[PDB]
RNA sequence: CAGAACACCUAAUUUCGAAUCCAGCAUGAGAAGC
RNA sequence: GUUAAAACUCUUCUCAUGCUGGAUUCGAAAUUAGGUGC
């Protein structure tokens, strides 16, 4: 048997912001900053690329027009019977494709500032809201792998095209105001499940 | 059980660490200072390693001596859950920022900023009278009168009820509650911190010199700590009309003296009264940046410089004492100026051209009479008096003093019995049946807490006994329930401002007061509430009688028990 | 518990060689006192 | 720990100006009291009070008595005041009256299994502090605990839970099966039971719900033979062998027929066809 | 003499002998014999006077019916009747609680807490589907407890 | 015989790590709170099952090495007892050589389990549909296990070593598919005589 | 050798549990079964009383108790169950103290 | 009796926090001494 | 004062082995560092 390895690597181009998901590390945070950015204890700013490519895969396939369910909706259940459900997961079998989290090689100080945003008022023009969040700096570099238990042969053409989709659109939170723009870069090789037997 | 770790001068670790049958509970995780000395930290790190994991670590005040190794004993993660007061809470968070800043500045690292919010995430925090119910210990916290959240911890474990006294605060203090609250209850083992200095307000004669010297031509520069002592002199200025006028040269103690005023529900029950009026007044002017700094230092025309600084060795109250020192001004010693500090050579001559006086009146620590007087207010005479901290010889004339009182004194060089607070069942035991292979019996009657002595009594007792036998405002319960109810579908009252008013009722009903009046103030520079604002066509007139019924709607819910909001408040948010 | 069990009753109610060979075997224990004491009580039942 | 009865003291297990070592055990002059030591306790047993005594040197516990102001008097000029006294021996309205007399010199009194509070509101009405509550005594081997009706409640539907499933509908009580010859059924029933779908925890399974009656037979070879709709799995145990995906399911098939077909035969020639199977029953 | 205070539907038969599975409370009164009912009321008819002294109707077989219909669009899964057993064996107000919960369309999101149908239905019928499982679930706390478990062990076995 | 494997196992986290409570009453305990509660000790210390995990790993590596591997993986499927992995781990005959233990943390909980927000986005409105609360374990939380083989032969050191690349590559436990429980394992392997605790 | 009595019943010591059996390839529960287990810091009394005692029983009792340590004690012991620690209080006794 | 370092105004708020599958198999029921 | 009375059905042997609470689901949805002064 084969497995396949997809080193993914993320160059912020616009402000990225993730949110914080850990209660103690949002509610300690709160005195500070309104929007935490979501970061672990070695403080490394981390980034759920799943849903995104999951997202993206569905968005994509569902506009050519295969059979491909939807796993977004209330409660979606998946089908078990598509490219999605075979790659990323099902009520049945597992997601074949493991999607490694997007971990930053540089600690929170180096990339990850402290800013402040506002709502204007549209009559007065003046600041009418205030509020401070967190953002990721642009240049910063995150590093995954995806790794395909089961290595069928459109699958890294698959997993980069949801990776263009997310280099136009965006990863993370804010997206529509401009935040989460991104750039991939992919190096891939395929390996045998026996390698660490000696 | 008690162990005092390093309990005898403070300088490299202290800590109270209870040994209750189920917890590793800690008291005053602390550290004193030297003022220059490396190694140091090394014998901290050994008693901090030493100490084990503390289930809970509780901290009487937010001085560094009560509050200086709590980031370290989080880097070590020995440290379960910080609790304290929310006063303390933030001037912790200042003070360990400072901290770290001196030893980056030291060129130092005992803990890090890491270390810092890490110790802020597993931070709980009760006000007083809250007790709360961890591991076999009943734990309350009591006011002691010396800073801005000091309590004194009382802890109801089943083998005894001890009151870690902390710092008992003196008798001119003005901020805080003169007399130091205290359990109703029993005291088995009560942990007393001794004095410091000796037995008398000056007071006025601050007024006095800063009248002599202003109207001479004469800057009075006030040296002073930035923890209450700032804030007391300031508030010695903000009652007497002085008629040039005061500037804070202080941004820590600025930022403190602001975190005294939205914390004004804390301080004295005089003071909680203060309407949208500050207790300072407005007459404190503070400086902000150094360039103030430099021109307020460099402007001539008398006024008070009251500044903190602590005892003239780093901070802004240099860059006024550089030039004062080079000066018809004065130096107004408001604090004790410990040895190897620099400001202990200006108080020796060791020469400040400009006069020297120092002043006894304005201490944080109380008396040997107080500390008697501390004693003698308990319902009963506690079994032994563990005196920790202080000079060892006025621990030793105070621990003479307690002897001819005729209660039990252990020093801690100088360092049996068992109290079970049992637990006893007065209800007839024969008539029991099984079910599920269980001995059972219904009974129904009443526990009776009384002191060291848990019991289980019948109906026949209560017969027998019964037969011998914040200013909130009110309104009704359905008023409650309408208000909310309307607030909650005008989009007034929320989901997340009910839990966030759950979280500072289960913290406490003083913490509540502060929530909502810190929602409600109408801040004057822009005229904004923090309420959510609501739904509808509703005019500023509408919009303004809105929010003022839901300020007077948290209000008058917040004097109901803990049951009654959590019945009411349960309805709007089914999530706490 | 009781009708249980009767009601499942109920239901439930429908030549040198040999010498030395067993010289052998006694005393390597396979054939044991138990052993011979039941295979005689099946000798003595029938065959 | 004091037992009332005289005055028995449990350390040595004594019961009551040289010194005797037993436990130091010291007697001084009443004017005769008896005060001993031990590690935890320095306990003061005075006997009666007559005016200038011989009060020991700490007296951790005093067990005194009286019927009011010489009491007081020995209850001062002790040095380091005892943490409990104790008032024996006397009226007890007197007592009561000489006790709010040593709580206001704030000195506590006591007027003469385990058990275990498992409860969770207060209540400051007289002059105890209370909590009214109807709960449970439970009586554990060595503890005695405290409940409510939430306990009993759990406890309540557990023995629901363990009591309705323990008798079925019509077993051990008095058709539309398949039907198939003897040799069919030892030829499949061999062949099941060499590959492992009709093992012998199955086949003394079969042979309970069987002698339950024939519907209790029926209803557990259904539901051994139920494939799930979600995970489509079934009860047996996998066969052992290369068998692909299809003859699997005939293979269960035919454990269903042969077990179905057999549960019309008499109850001892399902015996005599079981027992060369499982030996047991 | 002796008085047996339960209605006896929900009798089996054990060989020749009808069987009740049953729990109770003897009670030395006309030596009566009550249900948990009668504990639970007379609980707290003691809790207030301590603390004093300081549904829609179906038809069994549109209940069978309808929750076999329900089963098999999941919209009451196994989950759903091995919990609305737990709140339902509570007591009832603790079940019409539940099924409230459950049932309530959140404000400000729209979303029901029901498990969605499998296939496809119109809005407005998949509201109805959800609107039948309330009373159902509903109708269904009217019943005593015995009905009940006879009713949802043929859809969750060990509820 | 004489002697015994002992494998001191030391286990950081990297990535967020879960695993579910497996025990009723916790768990149910928990779904007050949180929707996916971590296996957690009544000692409050996180308990995290390491036997099957080094099965898996080793029966999918051996698989694709070409060995004959039986698949316990299958439903009610029995091991054969000629495997390597029936010899390290266990079949139906004979127990295992190898007894691993639990991953007990070496902190407490309240140290490293945290309660997270996970969401549903729903794919053409990008808002959240479903929303639910999880614990997780941090990173950098600390692990340990001891894996004792009582007939120690040459290769169980080195599967061991390679099925414990193989968790560094896949996730010990919980939701490894979205990048869960990645870790990083230290070896501290000694053979131990047999009758040392026999004074 | 006396059995390992705990000193608390079922409701405090004894959970259910879920354990599961996960399909190599499709990494899905293949299986599913529950089963009970005695919880962790749960304690336990047994006294061991040895007639006609050598020097050598005690170190020949807690080396067994150190190795039962390293082992496990119960079922399940390969998967990490029954790991423990044992507390040791031994005491000589004349056999006549009834009397 | 311990920390201490060109200008303002702000730095809050609101939703959700659930839903589902599975809980089965298999082996062993004997010896021996007195 | 019973064909009495006397004699423990005792010893040896761990419900152990095999099976990972796994699978599905992006903290994101809303808000211009804006107002002041050559
Ligand atoms: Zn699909
Ligand atoms: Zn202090
Ligand atoms: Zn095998």
């Amino acid at each position: 048997k084969t497995m396949k390895k997809i080193y993914v690597t993320m160059k912020t181009l616009s402000p990225l912001y993730t949110g914080e998901v850990r209660r103690e590390d949002k509610e300690a945070a709160q005195k500070r900053v309104n929007f935490p950015v979501r970061k672990t204890a070695t403080n490394k700013v981390l980034i759920p690329f799943k849903g995104a490519l999951r997202s993206a895969l569905e968005i994509m396939l569902k506009a050519k027009g295969e059979n491909v369910c939807d796993t977004g909706e209330s409660r979606a259940r998946p089908c078990g019977r598509c490219v999605t459900c075979s790659l990323f997961g099902s009520m049945g079998r597992a997601g074949r494709a493991s999607v490694d989290f997007l971990i930053s090689n540089d600690t929170k100080e180096q990339i990850v500032r402290e800013s402040t945003h506002l709502r204007i008022e549209r009559q007065t023009k003046s600041a009418s809201d205030t509020f401070k969040g967190e953002e990721v700096i642009e240049g910063a570099t995150f590093t995954a792998t995806i790794t395909i238990s089961n290595p069928q042969e459109k699958d890294l053409s698959l997993i980069q095209s949801a990776l263009k989709f997310i280099e136009e659109n965006g990863i993370g939170g804010w997206l529509n105001k401009g935040y989460g723009r991104v750039s991939f870069e992919v190096k891939s090789e395929d390996v045998a499940t026996d390698r660490f037997l000696k | 059980m008690i162990k005092f770790i390093g309990g005898a001068s403070k300088v490299t670790g202290s800590a109270f660490l209870l040994e209750t049958g189920n917890a590793k509970i800690l008291i005053d995780c602390g550290i004193e200072q030297e003022k220059g000395i490396k190694d140091n930290n090394e014998i901290i790190e050994k008693k901090i390693n030493e100490i084990g994991k503390a289930d809970i670590c509780i901290l009487t005040h937010a001085h560094l001596a009560a509050s200086g190794l709590v980031p370290l004993l989080v880097k070590k993660r020995k440290v379960n859950k910080i609790i304290s007061t929310p006063a303390t809470k933030e001037l912790c968070r200042l003070l360990f920022n400072d901290f770290q800043r001196i030893q980056e500045e030291n060129n130092d690292p005992l803990y890090s900023y890491d270390d810092i919010e890490s110790s802020f995430e597993i931070w709980d925090e009760i006000d007083d009278r809250n007790t709360i119910e961890l591991f076999d210990t009943k734990i309350t916290f009591y006011n002691n009168s010396h800073i801005i959240g000091s309590v004194s911890v009382f802890i109801e474990t089943h083998n005894g009820n001890y009151l870690f006294s902390g710092d008992i605060g003196s008798k001119l203090q003005q901020l805080m509650d003169y007399p130091p609250d205290m359990p109703d209850g029993n005291v088995d083992y009560l942990i007393l911190e001794s004095t410091y200095g000796n037995k008398s307000s000056d007071r006025d004669r601050l007024l006095e010199i800063a009248k002599t010297t202003c109207e001479n031509g004469g800057k009075v520069l006030i040296p002073s700590f930035a923890i209450g002592r700032l804030q007391e002199v300031l508030y010695t200025f903000s009652n007497y009309n002085f008629n040039f006028p005061v500037y804070i040269d202080s941004p820590m103690g600025s930022k403190v003296t602001n975190l005294i005023k939205e914390y004004n529900i804390y301080l004295k029950k005089k003071l909680r009264r203060l309407i949208t009026d500050d207790l300072f007044n407005n007459k404190y002017i503070a400086i902000n940046t150094s360039n103030q700094s430099k021109e307020l230092s460099n402007s001539k025309e008398p006024a008070v410089i009251i500044s903190a600084s602590g005892m003239l060795e780093g901070g802004r109250i240099l860059n006024h004492l550089e030039q004062i020192k080079n000066d018809n001004s004065t130096l107004i010693f408001v604090g004790y100026q410990a040895q190897n500090t620099r400001g202990r050579k200006i108080l020796d001559g060791e020469k400040v051209r400009c006069r020297i006086e120092k002043l006894n009146s304005f201490s944080a620590h109380a008396d040997q009479d107080e500390l008697i007087d501390y004693i003698e207010r308990l319902k009963y005479t506690p079994y032994k008096v563990f005196l920790v901290h202080g000079e060892k010889e006025q621990r030793e004339i105070l621990a003479k003093r307690i002897i001819s009182k005729k209660i039990r004194v252990e020093l801690p060089e100088n360092y049996e019995i068992l109290i079970e607070k049992k637990v006893v069942l007065n209800i007839n035991t024969d008539n029991m049946c099984n079910f599920a292979s269980y001995r059972l019996m219904p009974f129904s009657g009443f526990i009776v807490e009384k002191d060291d002595r848990i019991e289980i009594n019948d109906k026949n007792w209560f017969d027998m006994i019964w037969n011998e036998e914040m200013a909130l405002p009110d309104m009704s319960h359905d008023k409650i329930i309408e208000n909310i109810e309307y607030l909650f579908n005008i989009k007034i009252l929320s989901k997340n401002r009910i839990k966030e008013f759950w979280e500072e009722f289960c913290k406490g009903q003083k913490a509540a007061i502060k929530y909502i009046t810190q929602v409600h103030r109408k801040n004057p520079n822009t005229g904004r509430r923090n309420w959510n604002p609501p739904e509808g066509d509703f005019t500023d007139n509408e919009i303004e009688k809105l929010y003022e019924t839901a300020y007077n709607t948290l209000l008058s819910l917040i004097k109901y028990d803990k049951n009654k909001v959590y019945n009411i408040l349960i309805n709007f948010n089914p999530k706490l | 518990d009781m009708i249980w069990n009767e009601e499942y009753n109920k239901m439930r109610s429908q030549h040198d060689k040999i010498i030395e060979n067993i010289e052998y075997l006694f005393n390597i224990k396979i054939l044991s006192k138990n052993r011979i004491k039941e295979f005689w009580e099946e000798f003595c039942k029938g065959q």
